[PDB]
């Protein structure tokens, strides 16, 4: 429905120019190793990498990085807003350790995607599009995540959680605020996109390089 | 006997994608062992002509969805230099709902991949390629980015790619979130740091693509059977399927069904023959079908009495009104609420559309109003023709066709559903007075 | 409020052509001031030119 989250900054004590954030050596390496990969003319092109990178470094975009990576990059700030803003995976506010999203359209929604968001709701005791006390935990609604065939799924921090079941995400969020890391997948003995049972394609061995090349090659 | 005309079994020896459920190694050596990475320099050798030529005869059809013939659209770029480098972009953003090939292509066999680059751009005169992967695919991107490296240290790719005398490199880029950067101009846009969002045609990307220069935006399916095609031949891909509708496909069965999958199989399949043979069958038995969605979430759906005989190519389905894009079949059976799963395709649109232009922007977003008070049935049975009538307000009137992936389903919800929206409407008449 | 003691203050009059105008005021013993019709040049317009490779007609955003 309705995003609800806006899209006009407001300066705010943890949130204005002034706010402290810097690249480290070493992301300043592989900031130099992103700009070389596009021609010289052209350096706005690695607006997208640079700013995901401030991200993976802070947890989150203050307006202070998106300037950053503006001044590194030369390009006005204006542009890098609105890149930050078009970009559904850019966090322009705080969120949790764990940040987890719950595919909920019509094909993960046929195989019952509401008993994973609703086991969530009641594990962390907290409303879609809200972070918990703690803070380890954030939850929201995504749409769909590419793996529709193992359906209803999870991602948690890039990480994807398939063939979900109400026990299963229990399990999950368990040994995640254990301080584990739980095994990313299928969790119904199928570890991949083949069916449930039998293997209805691709039994016989593979063959070799040159099985079926044609003559005069 | 020539000229068949029943498919949809073909065994293993016939298959491209051999390592589709990651049972072998998708590492350099895995990808030699089967066949991957084989007599690269005599291809090479051959010419960017006689690619085309093998992808002409081949019979190759887009498989990004719109199904364009594959040899014409790279032939558009056997132009000579005028100084702008040259670019192969290929598309892995994979934003369709129900579809989920790509990224087994990209996670389990990135070397045929990363071959299909290095032919591709060998055969349109490429300087690099640039992969858009999926922001989302991060563990996929990273096998992709490992494979690349072991093709660098192999001197598969780079300066001298295998014996020919060809530069060329492979650049990955991530997306962040984003489904209409699937789209060919707004994934260019994307590439060079603006918003996902489309620009007009022409000018096409050939002549003005990824940094002005020309480019070809080609589906990782597409440049991943290419080498195939050309160590085999194109009359090989040609024997499969239907006239202007060669080939295998991968297919992605998702929804109301036993055992919900991804398989490899030839076009023309019949689609119950697939669904009971490939997904265990519906969930219930086939009498439980309710519709179909065969081509993802853009594709109108078909109800029962259809997916009986319909075979599975795009010509079968365009004249059943459905069309075939990427593939994904989609089950619904009789317990599913159509009209819920049609206003939850709406939403997502609306979630997705880059807001540009003006019939989409405001368009998709009033016909998911409209679908959200005909889930309750608020609405008076006039509106649903007012609904369809908005909806050809849209479809053919966009910068891109986000519009008219959005038009279609209620166009096939109002043409095969019409009675359950209109008994909806009178039973929330009755109940409140 | 606002009083005239001009009565063609409100005179407008059209014509098909600049001749017509002139004879017009011409006949009627006005003296007149001419003014060239002014018509917007011709323009050279390129879709493609917002993202040129090497100029700077290419646009920061859409
Ligand atoms: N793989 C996925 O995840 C998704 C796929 N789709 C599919 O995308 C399809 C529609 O996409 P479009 O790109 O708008 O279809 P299109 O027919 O307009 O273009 C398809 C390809 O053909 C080329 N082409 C077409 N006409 C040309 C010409 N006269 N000159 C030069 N090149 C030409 C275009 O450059 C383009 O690359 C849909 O049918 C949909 O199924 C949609 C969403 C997601
Ligand atoms: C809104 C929208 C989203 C799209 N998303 C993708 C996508 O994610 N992956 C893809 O391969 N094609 C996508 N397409 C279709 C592209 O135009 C297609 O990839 C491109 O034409 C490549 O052509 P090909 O199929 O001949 O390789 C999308 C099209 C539209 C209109
Ligand atoms: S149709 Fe929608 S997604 Fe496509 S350009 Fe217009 S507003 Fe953007
Ligand atoms: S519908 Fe859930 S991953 Fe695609």
């Amino acid at each position: 429905g309705a995003g609800g989250a806006l899209f006009v900054h407001r300066d705010t004590p943890e949130n204005n120019p002034d706010t402290p954030f810097d690249f480290t050596p070493e992301n300043y390496k592989r900031i130099e190793a992103i700009v070389k990969n596009y021609p010289e003319g052209h350096k706005a092109a690695a607006v997208l990498p640079v700013l995901d990178l401030a991200q993976r470094q802070n947890g989150w975009l203050p307006i202070s990085a998106m300037n950053k990576v503006a001044e590194i990059l030369q390009v006005p700030p204006m542009r890098v807003y609105e890149v930050a803003t078009f970009y559904t995976m850019y966090n322009r506010k705080p969120v949790g350790k764990y940040h987890i999203q719950v595919c909920t359209t019509t094909p993960c929604m046929l195989r019952n995607s509401d008993s994973i968001l609703e086991a969530i709701q009641k594990k962390l005791g907290i409303k879609v599009g809200e972070t918990t006390p703690d803070k380890l935990f954030t939850l929201i609604e995504v749409e769909c995540l590419g793996a529709c065939v193992n359906a209803p799924m999870v991602q948690i921090n890039d990480n994807y959680y398939e063939d979900l079941t109400p026990k299963d995400i229990e399990e999950i969020i368990d040994e995640l605020k254990a301080g584990k890391i739980p095994k990313p997948g299928p969790r119904s003995g199928r570890f991949s996109c083949e069916p449930a049972g039998g293997l209805t394609s691709l039994t016989e061995p593979p063959k070799g390089p040159g099985f079926g090349v044609q003559a005069g090659l | 006997a020539p000229k068949k005309t029943s498919f949809g079994s073909l065994k293993d020896e016939d298959r491209i994608f051999t390592n589709l459920y990651g049972r072998h190694d998708w590492r350099l050596k895995g990808a030699q062992s089967r066949g991957d990475w084989y007599k690269t320099k005599e291809i090479l050798l051959k010419g960017p002509d006689w690619i085309l030529g093998e992808v002409k005869t081949s019979g190759l059809r887009g498989r990004g969805g719109a199904g364009f013939p594959t040899g014409l659209k790279w032939s558009f770029m056997n132009k000579p230099s005028d100084g702008r480098p040259k670019y192969l972009v290929v598309n892995a953003d994979e934003g369709e709902p129900g579809t989920c090939k790509d990224r087994e292509i990209i996670r389990h066999d990135p070397h045929k991949l990363v071959e299909g680059c290095l032919v591709g751009g060998r055969a349109m005169g490429a300087r690099a390629a640039y992969i858009y992967i999926r922001g989302e695919f991060y563990n996929e991107a990273s096998n992709l980015q490992v494979a690349i490296r072991e093709a660098y240290e192999a001197g598969l790719i780079g300066k001298n790619a295998c014996g020919s005398g060809y530069d060329f490199d492979v650049f990955v880029v991530r997306g962040a979130g984003a489904y209409i950067c699937g789209e060919e101009t707004a994934l260019i846009e994307s590439i060079e740091g603006k918003q996902g969002k489309p620009r007009l045609k022409p000018p096409f990307p050939a002549d003005v693509g990824v940094f002005g220069c020309p480019t070809t935006v080609a589906n990782v399916e597409t440049v991943a059977v290419s080498p195939t095609i050309c160590r085999r031949g194109g009359a090989w891909f040609a024997s499969f399927g239907r006239e202007r509708n060669s080939g295998t496909k991968l297919f992605n069965i998702s929804g109301h069904v036993n055992h919900p999958c991804t398989v490899e199989e030839e076009m023309s399949v019949p689609l119950k023959e697939l669904i009971e043979k490939h997904a265990g069958g519906v969930i219930g038995g086939w009498d439980n079908l309710l519709a179909v969605i065969p081509g993802g979430s853009s594709t109108p759906l078909i109800p029962k009495s259809v997916c009986e005989t319909v075979l599975m190519d795009f010509d079968a389905l365009v004249q059943a009104q459905t069309g075939l894009g990427t593939a994904a079949v989609i089950v619904m059976d009789r317990s599913t609420d159509i009209v819920k799963a049609i206003a939850r395709l709406i939403e997502f649109y609306k979630h997705e559309s880059c807001g540009q232009c003006t019939p989409c922007r405001e368009g998709v977003d009033w016909m998911n109003k409209v679908m959200a008070r005909f889930v309750k049935g608020d609405a008076r049975p006039a509106e649903i023709d007012s609904l369809w009538e908005i909806s050809k307000q849209i479809e053919g009137h966009t910068i891109c066709a986000l519009g008219d992936g959005a038009a279609w389903p209620v166009q096939g919800l109002i043409r095969h559903f019409r009675p359950e929206l209109e008994e909806r409407m009178q039973q929330f008449a009755l109940q409140h007075q | 409020w606002s009083s005239t003691a001009d009565p063609l203050s409100n005179l407008v009059l059209t014509f098909s052509t600049k001749e017509d105008a002139v004879a017009f005021a011409e006949k009627n013993g006005w003296s007149f001031d001419v003014e060239e019709r002014k018509v917007p040049k011709p323009k050279s317009k390129s879709y493609g030119a917002n993202f040129s490779w090497n100029k700077r007609t290419r646009v920061s955003t859409k």
